[PDB]
């Protein structure tokens, strides 16, 4: 059996800008108790149905996970823009696979709020679907050099969603789970 | 320096065209949230456009398929292009940096006319002098009750809007602490304490309200008596 329950309830999910990707294979896996599984607020799956996958295999299957905001879950999805799809996590446009996720304020929001979950506000370019960028240069908004030195016009480029229990629903954290469905000349391990 | 100079302006007529110009120094168009805001004469701010550093564009819905927002890197410029022009897009249009909530509009331009032939706030509040006023600013669970992105504009006659207080309470560089930020259940207010001539002014409240829609409430005029 498929450790879909390593991702989908692991105790502490990634943060957006370092989002987390587990790699399936070697395993059965039943994507119609999957759906079933849990209320999901979202479950959008693009050029399969969870019920048709139940009849494919794979040669991998990739889990990726992270936090966002609920007003941000609808840019993970095909040809989507804004802060989230541009400088954070990319999906391509001819994506296939499925996107999943739910409200998860009970888990990842605190009071005082819960400044742990981040997203890349500055990058000076979009990222390309499937990339990562990890980096924490402070960034330069103007044509004065930085150095190293936050201050007007030079930004530590990533911010913190901060999410508090009485946030509006939309600004409430919602964990993502987006999966991709590989095939490899290569035997399937999935199926 | 820093500095945003708008040019191109005048009057249209309806269905006609007019392309606005925002001419940068210090700050760097193509690596910024750029935007365009615009206020009817007499009236409250309306944002327009924001450009993204990676180059999503993004419209308020009264614009969306009439304007594009663009940009020119070598020369460090930002342009809005305004089709199919209506009588409702008269208005002073002001380039600023920022997307209005994240990061708020910190830096402005001097505002350009172009004539073309909620937040609820209180229409006016007093005070007198040394002495304080509370500006309230009224919106609903999903804008200014559900999140902390409000921010706070003082303006002048003939001036750009000033931002005053970012993300509820928080001050810009240099803006007095006698002006304070703060939020009750689904009301925001701004508290101007030690009143002085010069606060005479009207002031605005924002507030990001989801699905890429910034709202302003529709101004408060402040009498120092
Ligand atoms: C997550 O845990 C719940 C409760 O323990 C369980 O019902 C659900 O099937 C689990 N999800 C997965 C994908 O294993």
């Amino acid at each position: 059996l498929c450790p879909f329950g390593e991702v989908f309830n692991a105790t502490r999910f990634a943060s957006v800008y370092a989002w987390n990707r587990k790699r399936i294979s070697n395993c059965v896996a039943d994507y119609s108790v999957l759906y079933n599984s849990a209320s999901f607020s979202t479950f959008k799956c693009y050029g399969v149905s969870p019920t048709k996958l139940n009849d494919l295999c794979f040669t991998n299957v990739y889990a990726d996970s992270f936090v966002i905001r609920g007003d941000e879950v609808r840019q993970i999805a095909p040809g989507q823009t804004g802060k989230i799809a541009d400088y954070n996590y990319k999906l391509p446009d001819d994506f296939t696979g499925c996107v999943i996720a739910w409200n998860s304020n009970n888990l990842d929001s605190k009071v005082g709020g819960n400044y742990n979950y981040l997203y890349r506000l500055f990058r000076k370019s979009n990222l390309k679907p499937f990339e990562r960028d990890i980096s924490t240069e402070i960034y330069q908004a103007g044509s004065t050099p930085c150095n190293g030195v936050e201050g007007f016009n030079c930004y530590f480029p990533l911010q913190s969603y901060g999410f508090q229990p009485t946030n509006g629903v939309g600004y409430q954290p919602y964990r993502v789970v987006v999966l991709s469905f590989e095939l490899l000349h290569a035997p399937a391990t999935v199926c | 320096e820093v500095r945003l100079v708008e040019s191109g302006g005048g009057l249209i007529q309806p269905g006609g065209s007019l392309r606005l110009s925002c001419a940068a120094s210090e700050i760097t168009v193509s690596d910024n949230y750029m935007s365009w805001v615009r206020q009817a004469p007499g009236k409250g701010l309306e944002w327009v456009s924001v450009l993204y550093s990676g180059g999503s564009a993004f419209y308020a819905d009264s614009v969306k398929g009439r304007f594009t927002i663009s940009r020119d890197n070598s020369k460090n410029t930002l342009y809005l292009q305004m089709n199919s022009l209506r009588a409702e897009d008269t208005a002073v249009y002001y380039c600023a940096r920022g997307d209005g909530w994240e990061p708020p509009f910190d830096f402005w331009g001097q505002g350009t006319l172009v004539t073309v032939s909620a937040l609820t706030q209180p229409p006016s509040a007093s005070g007198s002098p040394g002495q304080s006023v509370r500006i309230s600013c009224t919106g609903t669970s999903s804008d200014v009750g559900g999140h902390n992105f409000v921010s706070w504009f003082q303006q002048h006659p003939g001036k750009a809007p000033k931002l005053m207080i970012y993300e509820v309470s928080k001050r810009p560089s240099g803006v007095p602490d006698r002006f304070s930020g703060s939020k009750s259940g689904n009301t925001a207010s701004l508290t101007v304490s030690g009143l002085q001539a010069e606060d005479e002014a009207d002031y605005y409240c924002s507030s990001y309200a989801g699905s890429n829609n910034l709202l302003f409430g529709g101004g408060t005029k402040l009498t120092v008596l």
